[PDB]
C-alpha cells in the first residue's frame, strides 16, 4: 500500500545517507560485480558519483552534514546502477551455470 | 573511668536516631522471640547487622573530629 | 600509493595556510549545536540498551540482597 | 571558463590581522609564525621535561 | 612597535638550531620553576603532615 | 553465617586525591605495633631502615633497632649466635615458623600485617571496624571458647582476642590513649606499611595532573593547527 | 551460499579426488600413530610389538 | 642527487608505511586505537624488561621478590603498577579495536582480521600467564581453576594438563615455565603485528562511511602522526592517573597474600577482561561444553566475515543492525558483571540468558537484520 | 593466479629464497651464513628450554643447573647443546667474517 | 653491577639481557639479509656474476 511507501521514505530519512547528498547506489559495497558495473558506467555518471563520494567524505571528516535544502530526497533518488548491475549478475550467473555442468 | 573513650560518646549519641531505634526495636523483638525458647535454631545476626550498619554509618559521620 | 588511486575530473579544491587561519574558528558557538545534533542523531540507537542493562543490574543486586534476608 | 572560478570567502576562518583585504601582508606574518611556533616550542618543552 | 611574538620569531624561532637552544634553555628554567611550584603546592595542601614539617620536635 | 557486614567509609586524612598521610599518626601507630601487635603478628617485608625520614630520625631508628635482639651467624666456631640489631634488620618474627604460631595462638594463624590493608576489602576502614567492633554475641548463637564475636570478621567468629582498650600504652607525645585513637593510629600505620610510596605517589600525581593539564590544550592546538588546512577546505564540481 | 558447486562437473571432480584424499588421510593417520606411539594401533601390528 | 627517503631501503619501507601512506581523510578517533595498542605493547615490553631485572621465578622467592621490587627498588612500584595497569589499558584498547572492526565492516579485510584473531588469542594467553607470575593467592588459584577446566577434553585432557603443569599440580616448574612463556610471547605478538600491518597496507584502510576512500586520501604525515601523538598522550593521561591515583581498583586485594595450596578463596574469579568468557563457561553445567563454548565464542568472532549478508559495509546507514550491535555491547557488559558475581540466585539464569542472547545476536539476528534492511532499501 | 608471486606473505619468501638469483659458482663458505641463522634458531630454542627450569637467584642458580642436568628428562642434552652450540655459533661466525675479508665482501 | 660488586641484581639483570638480546639479533639479521638482497651475493672470483646466475 501507500503505508509501505511512507514507511520506506521514513526509513530513508532515518538511515541518513541522504544527509550527505548521496544516492542509494553510492552506498553499495565495492564487490567485483559492483566494480564491473562502475566500469560500465558512462563518464558523466562516473564523475557525479565520484564527486558525491568525495563530498560525503569531506563532510564526514568535518563531522557535519549538508543544509536541508540540498539533501537527497526519496523521490529523486535515481537508480542509475540497477540495469548495469542486473546485467552483470545475469552474465555471471550464466557463466556459473555453464561452468557447473 | 577518669579518661573516657569518645567513641562510646558518639555511639550513644547515634543510638537515639529514628532508623537506629527502629532497628533496635526489631532487635529486641528478635531477642525475646528467640529467647522464648521454642527449640528452633534461628538467630539474630541480621537485625544486629542492621542496627550496627545504621549506628556505624552515623558514628563514621562524626567520630574523627574528637581524635587527635 | 599516491598518483594511481582513482580517476577524478572537474574537481577544484581551495585551502588556506595553517598560519593564515584561526585554530579554533567559532569553537563553542558552532560546536555546541553540532555536538547536540550528533547526540540527537545517536541517542535513540545507543542509550536504551544501556538503560535496560542498568535496570537489570539494579534488579539483580536488589534480588541478591533480598535472597540474603532470612524469610520469616 | 578558467576565469569564471574564484576562491570563496574565508572570512569565517582567517585571523583578525589578515582579515582586512586592502592591507598588505608581511607586516603580521612574523607575529603569526611566532605565536604558532611558540605553542610548538612550549609543548616541546613540556614533552622534553 | 614590533610585537613580542614578532621579536620571538625574528630572534629565536626563525632558525632551527636557535629554536632547539631556546627549547633546551626553556626546559631547564621550566623544570626548575615547575618543580618548585608543584612542590610548594604540595606542602601547602598537606601542611603539618609531611616529615619536613615535623622534623623539629625530634631532630634537635 | 553467609551474611556479610560492609564497613563504612571513615573520613581519613589521606582519603583525598592529593591528601598525604599524617606522619605523627604513623609514628604513634608504629609505637602501637611495637608495644601490642608484635607479640603475635609479623611484619616480614618492613625493615627498621624504612622508618628514617618517615617517622624517626636515623639515630632514633638506630636506637630502636638497638633494643632488638636478632639471630645471626654462623660464627667462626660454626654455630648460631645472637646480636643487637642494625638498621638493615627486618622486623622480628614472634615465631620461627607458622606451625608454632598456630600452636601458641589457639589453632588460628595470626597473619602477616604487611599487606593487610591491601589484602582486605575496605582497607583500613575494615581494620578500624574490626578493632573497635568487639561486641557480645546475639541471642541464640553459641560462641566457643577461644573465639570472640566480631561482626566485621567474615563468619563473625574471630580467633583474635580484643587487643586494645583504654590506655593500653603510654604515648610519647602526650596523646590521650583511648581505644579509638590507638585503632586510628595503628590503621594509619598499617596503611603506610603496605604502601610507603603513598606521599611520593600523590606528589607525582599532582605534578602529572598539572603537566598534563598544560600539555592537553597545546598538543590539541598543534593537531588543530595542522588539520585546519583540511577543515577549511572547500570543494567544487564543474562538469563541462 | 555454497550453491556454486552443485553440478555434475564438481561431482566428477569429487569422485576423482576420493582416492588421493583418502590416501593422504591414511598417511596422516599412520604418521600420527607413528609419532605419538599410540598404544591402540601399535599393539595390533606384529613387528612393532617388541618394546611392550 | 637522489632522495634518501625513497631510495634507501629501510627508509623506503618506513616511507611506505608511516610517511607517504595514503590514509582516508575522514577516519574518526576510533582509528587511533591501533597505534595505541602498538605503543601500549611497547610500554609493556619496556616495563616488563625493567621488571624482570629483579623478579625471580621461584615459589619460595617470588612474592618476596615482588615486595622487594615494590619497597626497595627505586620507582619499582611505578614500573610494576605501570605494567599491571598497562595490561588493563591494553585490553581496553583491544576491546575498542575489535568493536571498531565489528561496527565499520572492517572484517572484510579477511586475512588482516584473522591475523588479528591470532593476536588476540596470543595476548589473552600472555596476560593470563603474566597474572599467574606474582604468585599470590589469586594467581595460583586462578591458574589451578583454568587448568582443571582445561582437563575436561576426552582422552587427552589429563595428559595435557599434567604436561602443562610439569607435575601433578601447580608448583615451581609451572611458575618457571610460565615466566619463560610470558617473557617470550609478546615478541611473537610483535611479529604477528608486523604481519597485521603488512596485510593492512596491502589492502588499504577503511573509513567510517564504508565507501571507496581513494577519491579523497591524505598522507599519513603530518595529519595522522599528530592525531596519534594526541591519542597517545591522552592514553598516557588515563594510564598515569590510574597508576598514581587508583592503583588497586582493577585488581583484587587477595592477590596481596602469598599463595596457599591449602586455603582456597571464596571468590575465585579471573581478571576483569576474562570475566565475560568466565560467564560463558558457567552458562553450561558441562565442563567440555563450557570450554568448547568459550573457544567457539572467540572463533565466531573469527567467523564474522562469512556472516555478512548486507550489501553495505559499515553500519553508518543501517539503524536496525546498529540497535542489535549496541544490544550486543550491553550484553557483553552484563556478561562481565555476571562473571564478576558468585554462582547464586539470580545470576545463573541471567548468565544463561546473556550467553544465549550473545550467540543469537552474532549468529542469527544480524544477517537477518541485514536482509531486512536490504529489503527496506528496495535492494531485494 | 599463483600464490607464490601474488600472495603478499609468500611473495617475500619467493623473493628471498625461491626465485632469488644467486651466483652459480659460490663455494661452501657461503653456506656458513645460513648455518649462522640455523645456530641462532637452535640457540633460541634450546635457550627457551633452559628457561623453563632456570632460577635467576644467587642461592639457586648453580643448584638449578644441576637439577636441569640430573633430574630434568634429557636436560643434560639441552644444556650441553646450548653450550656447544654457542661454541659452534662462534666458529661459524669467525668463518663468516673470514669469508667477508678474503673475498672482498666488505664493499657492501 | 647494581651495587658495590657482582651480586644477585647483576645476575638477574644479566638473565634478562641474555634472554632478550637474541631477538634484537634476529631482527638485525633480518635487516642484514635485507641490505644484502638489494645487490646480490658475491662470488669467489669477485666478478659480475649477472652473466651466469641460478
Ligand atoms: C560540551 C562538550 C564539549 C563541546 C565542544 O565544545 O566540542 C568541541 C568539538 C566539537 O566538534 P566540532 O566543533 O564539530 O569539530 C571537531 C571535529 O568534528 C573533530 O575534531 P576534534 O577536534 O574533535 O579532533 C578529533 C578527536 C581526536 O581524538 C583523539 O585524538 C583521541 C583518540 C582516543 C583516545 C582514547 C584513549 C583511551 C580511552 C579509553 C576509554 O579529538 C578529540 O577527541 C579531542 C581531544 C581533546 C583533548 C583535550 C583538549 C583540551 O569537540 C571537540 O573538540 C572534542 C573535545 C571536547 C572537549
Ligand atoms: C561507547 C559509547 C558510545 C559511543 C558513540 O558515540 O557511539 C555512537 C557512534 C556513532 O557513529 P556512526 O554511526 O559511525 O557515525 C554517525 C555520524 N558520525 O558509534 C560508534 O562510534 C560505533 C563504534 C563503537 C566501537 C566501540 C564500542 C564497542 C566496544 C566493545 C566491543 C566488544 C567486541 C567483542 C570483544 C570480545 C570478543
Ligand atoms: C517507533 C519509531 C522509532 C522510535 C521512537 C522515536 C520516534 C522519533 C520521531 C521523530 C524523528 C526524530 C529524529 C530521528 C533520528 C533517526 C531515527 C531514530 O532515531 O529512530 C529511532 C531508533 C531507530 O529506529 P529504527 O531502527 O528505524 O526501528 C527499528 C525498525 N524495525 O531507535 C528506536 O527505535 C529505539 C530502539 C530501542 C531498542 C530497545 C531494546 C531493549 C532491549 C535491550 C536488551 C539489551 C540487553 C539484553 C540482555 C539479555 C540477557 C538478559
Ligand atoms: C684452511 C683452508 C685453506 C684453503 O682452502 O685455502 C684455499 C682457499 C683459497 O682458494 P681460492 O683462491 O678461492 O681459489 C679457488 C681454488 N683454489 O682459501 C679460502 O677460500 C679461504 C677464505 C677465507 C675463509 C677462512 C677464514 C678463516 C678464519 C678467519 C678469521 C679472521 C677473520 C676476522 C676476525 C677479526
Ligand atoms: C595475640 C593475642 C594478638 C595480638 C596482640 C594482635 N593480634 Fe591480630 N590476630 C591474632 C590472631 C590469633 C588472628 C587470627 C584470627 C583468625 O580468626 O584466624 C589475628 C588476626 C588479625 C587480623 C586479620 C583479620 C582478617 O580478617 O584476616 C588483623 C587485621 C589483626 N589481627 C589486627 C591486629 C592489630 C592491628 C593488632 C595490634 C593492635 C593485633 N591484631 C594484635 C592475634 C593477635
Ligand atoms: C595485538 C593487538 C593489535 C594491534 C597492535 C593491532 C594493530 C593494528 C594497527 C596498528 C592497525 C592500523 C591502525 C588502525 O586501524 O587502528 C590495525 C588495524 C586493524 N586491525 Fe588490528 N591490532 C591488534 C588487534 C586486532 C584484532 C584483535 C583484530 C581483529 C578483531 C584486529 C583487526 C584489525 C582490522 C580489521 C584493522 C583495520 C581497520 C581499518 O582499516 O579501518 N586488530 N591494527
Ligand atoms: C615481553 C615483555 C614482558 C615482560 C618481560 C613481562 C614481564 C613481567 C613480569 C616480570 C611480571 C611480574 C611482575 C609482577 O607481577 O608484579 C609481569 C606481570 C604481568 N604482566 Fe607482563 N611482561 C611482559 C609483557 C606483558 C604483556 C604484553 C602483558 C599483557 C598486556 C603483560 C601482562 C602482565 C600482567 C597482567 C601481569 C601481572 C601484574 C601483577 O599482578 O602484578 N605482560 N610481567
Ligand atoms: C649474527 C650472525 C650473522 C648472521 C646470522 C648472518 C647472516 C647472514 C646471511 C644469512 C647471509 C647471506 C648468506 C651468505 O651469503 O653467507 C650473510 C651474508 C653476509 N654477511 Fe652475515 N651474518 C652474520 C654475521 C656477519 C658479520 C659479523 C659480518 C661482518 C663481518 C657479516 C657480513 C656479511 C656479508 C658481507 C655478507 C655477504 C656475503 C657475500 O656476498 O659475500 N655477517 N650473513
Ligand atoms: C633467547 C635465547 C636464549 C636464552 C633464553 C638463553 C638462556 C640461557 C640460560 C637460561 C642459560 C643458563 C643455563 C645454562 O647455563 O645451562 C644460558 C647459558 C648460556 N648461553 Fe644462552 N640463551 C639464549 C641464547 C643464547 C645465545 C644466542 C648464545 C650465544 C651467543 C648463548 C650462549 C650461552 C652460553 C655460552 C651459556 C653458558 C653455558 C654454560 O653453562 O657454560 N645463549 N642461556
Amino acid at each position: 500500500s501507500k503505508w509501505l511507501d511512507g514507511f520506506r521514505k521514513w526509513y530513508y530519512n532515518a538511515a541518513g545517507f541522504n544527509k550527505l547528498g548521496l544516492m542509494r547506489d553510492d552506498t553499495l559495497h565495492e564487490t567485483e560485480d559492483v566494480k564491473e558495473a562502475i566500469r560500465r558506467l558512462p563518464e558523466d555518471l562516473y564523475n557525479d558519483r565520484m564527486f558525491r563520494i568525495k563530498r560525503a567524505l569531506d563532510l564526514t571528516m568535518r563531522h557535519q552534514i549538508l543544509p536541508k535544502d540540498q539533501w537527497t530526497k526519496y523521490e529523486e533518488d535515481k537508480f542509475y546502477l540497477e540495469p548495469y548491475l542486473k546485467e552483470v549478475i545475469r552474465e555471471r550467473k550464466e557463466r556459473e551455470e555453464w561452468a557447473k555442468k | 573511668e577518669e579518661l573516657v573513650d569518645p567513641l562510646t560518646t558518639v555511639r550513644e549519641h547515634c543510638e537515639q536516631l529514628e532508623k537506629c531505634v527502629k532497628a533496635r526495636e526489631r532487635l529486641e523483638l528478635c531477642d525475646n522471640r528467640v529467647s522464648s525458647r521454642s527449640q528452633t535454631e534461628e538467630d539474630c545476626t541480621e537485625e544486629l547487622f542492621d542496627f550496627l550498619h545504621a549506628r556505624d554509618h552515623c558514628v563514621a559521620h562524626k567520630l574523627f573530629k574528637n581524635l587527635k | 600509493e599516491f598518483g594511481n588511486l582513482a580517476r577524478i575530473r572537474h574537481v577544484i579544491s581551495y585551502s588556506l595556510s595553517p598560519f593564515e587561519q584561526r585554530a579554533f574558528p567559532s569553537y563553542f558557538s558552532k560546536g555546541i549545536p553540532n555536538v547536540l545534533r550528533r547526540t540527537r542523531e545517536r541517542i535513540l540507537r545507543v542509550a536504551p540498551p544501556f538503560v535496560v542493562v542498568y535496570l537489570i543490574y539494579t534488579w539483580g543486586n536488589q534480588e541478591f540482597e533480598q535472597s540474603k534476608r532470612k524469610n520469616p | 571558463s578558467h576565469t569564471d572560478v574564484k576562491v570563496p570567502d574565508f572570512s569565517d576562518y582567517r585571523r583578525a590581522e589578515v582579515l582586512d583585504s586592502t592591507k598588505s601582508s608581511k607586516e603580521s606574518s612574523e607575529a603569526r609564525k611566532g605565536f604558532s611556533y611558540l605553542v610548538t616550542a612550549t609543548t616541546t618543552v613540556g614533552v622534553a621535561y | 612597535s614590533p610585537t613580542i611574538p614578532s621579536r620571538l620569531y625574528s630572534l629565536l624561532f626563525r632558525r632551527t638550531s636557535t629554536f632547539a637552544l631556546t627549547i633546551a634553555v626553556g626546559a631547564l628554567f621550566f623544570e626548575r620553576a615547575f618543580d618548585q611550584g608543584a612542590d610548594a603546592i604540595y606542602e601547602h595542601i598537606n601542611e603539618g603532615k609531611l616529615w619536613k614539617h615535623i622534623k623539629h620536635k625530634y631532630e634537635n | 553465617s553467609d551474611l556479610e557486614l560492609h564497613p563504612p567509609s571513615y573520613p581519613w586524612s589521606h582519603r583525598g586525591l592529593l591528601s598525604s598521610l599524617d606522619h605523627t599518626s604513623i609514628r604513634r601507630g608504629f609505637q602501637v605495633y611495637k608495644q601490642v601487635c608484635s607479640s603475635c603478628h609479623s611484619m616480614d617485608y618492613v625493615a627498621y631502615r624504612h622508618l628514617v625520614g618517615v617517622c624517626y630520625t636515623e639515630e632514633e631508628a638506630k636506637a630502636l633497632a638497638e633494643e632488638v635482639e636478632v639471630q645471626d651467624g654462623p660464627n667462626d666456631d660454626g654455630e648460631m649466635f645472637m646480636r643487637p640489631g642494625k638498621l638493615s634488620d627486618y622486623f622480628p618474627k614472634p615465631y620461627p615458623n607458622p606451625e608454632a604460631a598456630r600452636a601458641a595462638n589457639n589453632g588460628a594463624l595470626p597473619p602477616d600485617l604487611s599487606y593487610i590493608v591491601r589484602a582486605r576489602h575496605g582497607g583500613e576502614d575494615y581494620v578500624f571496624s574490626l578493632l573497635t567492633g568487639y561486641c557480645e554475641p546475639p541471642t541464640g548463637v553459641s560462641l566457643r571458647e577461644g573465639l570472640y564475636f566480631n561482626p566485621y570478621f567474615p563468619g563473625q567468629a574471630i580467633g583474635m582476642a580484643p587487643p586494645i582498650y583504654t590506655e593500653v600504652l603510654e604515648y610519647d607525645d602526650g596523646t590521650p590513649a583511648t581505644m579509638s585513637q590507638v585503632a586510628k593510629d595503628v590503621a594509619t600505620f598499617l596503611r603506610w606499611a603496605s604502601e610507603p610510596e603513598h606521599d611520593h605517589r600523590k606528589r607525582m600525581g599532582l605534578k602529572m595532573l598539572l603537566m598534563m593539564g598544560l600539555l592537553l590544550p597545546l598538543t590539541y592546538a598543534m593537531k588543530r593547527h595542522k588539520w585546519s588546512v583540511l577543515k577549511s577546505r572547500k570543494l567544487a564540481y564543474r562538469p563541462p | 551460499m555454497l550453491s556454486r558447486f552443485l553440478g555434475p562437473r564438481y561431482r566428477e571432480l569429487a569422485r576423482n579426488w576420493i582416492p588421493t584424499a583418502g590416501m593422504w588421510g591414511t598417511v596422516g593417520a599412520v604418521g600420527l600413530v607413528w609419532a605419538t606411539d599410540w598404544r591402540l594401533i601399535l599393539d595390533w601390528v606384529p613387528y612393532i610389538n617388541g618394546k611392550f | 642527487m637522489t632522495n634518501m627517503r625513497k631510495t634507501h631501503p629501510l627508509f623506503k619501507i618506513i616511507n611506505h608505511s608511516f610517511i607517504d601512506l595514503p590514509a582516508p581523510s575522514n577516519i574518526s578517533s576510533w582509528w587511533n586505537f591501533g597505534s595505541l595498542l602498538g605503543v601500549c605493547l611497547m610500554v609493556q615490553i619496556i616495563t616488563g624488561l625493567f621488571l624482570a631485572m629483579h623478579y625471580t621465578s621461584d615459589t619460595m622467592t617470588a612474592f618476596s621478590s615482588v615486595t622487594h621490587i615494590c619497597r626497595d627498588v627505586n620507582y619499582g612500584w611505578l614500573i610494576r603498577y605501570m605494567h599491571a595497569n598497562g595490561a588493563s589499558m591494553f585490553f581496553i584498547c583491544l576491546f575498542l579495536h575489535v568493536g571498531r572492526g565489528l561496527y565499520y565492516g572492517s572484517y572484510t579485510f579477511m586475512e588482516t582480521w584473522n591475523i588479528g584473531v591470532l593476536l588476540l588469542f596470543a595476548v589473552m594467553a600472555t596476560a593470563f600467564m603474566g597474572y599467574v607470575l606474582p604468585w599470590g593467592q589469586m594467581s595460583f588459584w586462578g591458574a589451578t581453576v583454568i587448568t582443571n577446566l582445561l582437563s575436561a577434553i576426552p582422552y587427552i585432557g589429563t595428559t595435557l594438563v599434567e604436561w602443562i603443569w610439569g607435575g601433578f599440580s601447580v608448583d615451581k616448574a609451572t611458575l618457571t615455565r610460565f615466566f619463560a612463556f610470558h617473557f617470550i610471547l609478546p615478541f611473537i605478538i610483535a611479529a604477528l603485528a608486523i604481519v597485521h600491518l603488512l596485510f593492512l597496507h596491502e589492502t588499504g584502510s577503511n573509513n567510517p562511511t564504508g565507501l571507496n576512500s581513494d577519491a579523497d586520501k591524505i598522507p599519513f604525515h603530518p595529519y595522522y602522526t599528530i592525531k596519534d601523538i594526541l591519542g597517545i598522550l591522552i592514553m598516557f593521561l588515563i594510564l598515569m592517573t590510574l597508576v598514581l591515583f587508583f592503583p588497586d581498583m582493577l585488581g583484587d586485594p587477595d592477590n596481596y597474600m602469598p599463595a596457599n595450596p591449602l586455603n582456597t578463596p571464596p571468590h575465585i574469579k579471573p581478571e576483569w577482561y576474562f570475566l565475560f568468557a568466565y560467564a560463558i563457561l558457567r552458562s553450561i553445567p558441562n565442563k567440555l561444553g563450557g570450554v568448547l563454548a568459550l573457544i567457539l565464542s572467540i572463533l565466531i568472532l573469527a567467523l564474522m566475515p562469512f556472516l555478512h549478508t548486507s550489501k553495505q559495509r559499515s553500519l553508518m546507514f543501517r539503524p536496525i543492525t546498529q540497535i542489535l550491535y549496541w544490544i550486543l555491547v550491553a550484553n557483553l557488559l552484563i556478561l562481565t558483571w555476571i562473571g564478576g558475581q558468585p554462582v547464586e540466585h539470580p545470576f545463573i539464569i541471567i548468565g544463561q540468558l546473556a550467553s544465549i542472547s550473545y550467540f543469537s545476536i552474532i549468529l542469527i539476528l544480524m544477517p537477518i537484520s541485514g536482509i531486512i534492511e536490504d529489503k527496506m532499501l528496495k535492494l531485494y
